[PDB]
């Protein structure tokens, strides 16, 4: 399509994603608490993110509800549903779907734009490093990785309520809009399996990055 | 742990380019402060300090007075 997100989500999976902050929203009642003493910017963010959840959500048949935040920070969705959000400058999306379908998903939104000074060497393992290098020129491959990881992160939390460094996997990005990570510490997940990849698709379009993985059931 | 304070609260002030002053038991997500901030946030205290830090060092100790008893035992 023309949006970031259903560019890189099988359609069971509706979303939804604004560029901008409209003018008038606002958040529910029980979701105030968490941005009472929080900046504007922040605030905004948060209240434009959770319009766009609750669009995805409404496509499931799920009404208007609160989605409040976890011990880790992760979005605490209703029964029977999984998903991901993603802010950054000039971009607020959510993506959604049902666990019968879905095991987990993520998505984060990047800046297509290199990493700060001294970044790279903290998320990146030494092979990693050389791999990006050896990647045809024309894009930033430095953030499309540092995107993937934190993606990775998000579809991994929710499966198994355990921390996930940026030295705990390995991202191989193709330039074909996929990617895989290959988790390097133990994998156990909170239903008895054992989570070793992922599969990952990224898209570049409106000087932003998207990268998506869904977890399949 | 107070000297050393507010000398986390000046780098912090400088990964989100701001000038008023930081509650210490404010959450630094209230700010503003995301993930890539936060690696930011983390090289900058090695460097200043001259020691070891994890990199999920601000999502351990979430505020200025947290981060500030982490930093302050170790080092
Ligand atoms: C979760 C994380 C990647 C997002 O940081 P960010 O800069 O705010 O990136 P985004 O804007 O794209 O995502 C924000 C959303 O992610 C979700 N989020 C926060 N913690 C989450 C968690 N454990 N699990 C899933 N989602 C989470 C929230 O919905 C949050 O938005 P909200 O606060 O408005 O509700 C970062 O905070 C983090 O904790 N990283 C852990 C270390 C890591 O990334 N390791 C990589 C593994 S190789
Ligand atoms: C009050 As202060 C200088 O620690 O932000
Ligand atoms: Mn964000
Ligand atoms: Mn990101
Ligand atoms: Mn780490």
């Amino acid at each position: 399509t023309d949006q970031l997100i259903a560019s890189v989500v099988p359609e069971l999976l509706p979303s939804a994603e604004l560029y901008e902050d409209p003018p008038g929203l606002e958040p529910l009642p029980e979701e105030e608490p968490l941005i009472a003493k929080s900046v504007a910017k922040r605030r905004n963010e948060f209240i434009t993110v959770r319009y766009c959840a609750r669009q995805a959500l409404s496509v499931l048949g799920i009404p208007e509800v609160p989605i409040l935040k976890g011990d880790k920070g992760q979005p605490l969705w209703p029964d029977g549903i999984v998903g991901s959000m993603t802010h950054t400058e000039g971009f607020r999306g959510a993506v959604v779907g049902r666990t019968g379908e879905v095991r987990s998903v993520g998505i984060d939104a990047e800046p297509h734009d290199v990493l700060p000074n001294g970044v790279l060497k903290s998320i990146a393992l030494p092979v990693e490093r050389d791999e990006l290098d050896a990647l045809p020129a024309g894009t930033h491959w430095d953030r499309l990785l540092f995107c993937a990881k934190e993606t990775t992160y998000k579809a991994w939390f929710p499966l198994t309520a355990r921390w996930l460094g940026f030295e705990d996997a390995h991202i191989t990005i193709d330039p074909d809009g996929t990617f895989t990570s290959r988790i390097l510490v133990d994998g156990r997940a909170n239903d008895g399996t054992v989570l070793s990849a992922f599969d990952g698709r990224w898209i570049i379009d409106k000087g932003l990055i998207l990268t998506a993985i869904v977890v399949p059931k | 742990p107070g000297h050393l304070a507010s000398a986390i609260a000046d780098e912090i002030r400088a990964v989100l380019r701001s000038g008023d002053p930081i509650d210490h038991h404010r959450p630094l997500e209230t700010l503003g402060l995301d993930a890539l901030m936060g690696l930011e946030l983390r090289n900058r205290l090695e460097a200043s300090l001259g020691i070891t830090l994890p990199v999920a060092l601000v999502w351990a100790y979430p505020t200025i007075s947290d981060l500030a008893t982490a930093l302050c035992e170790r080092m």
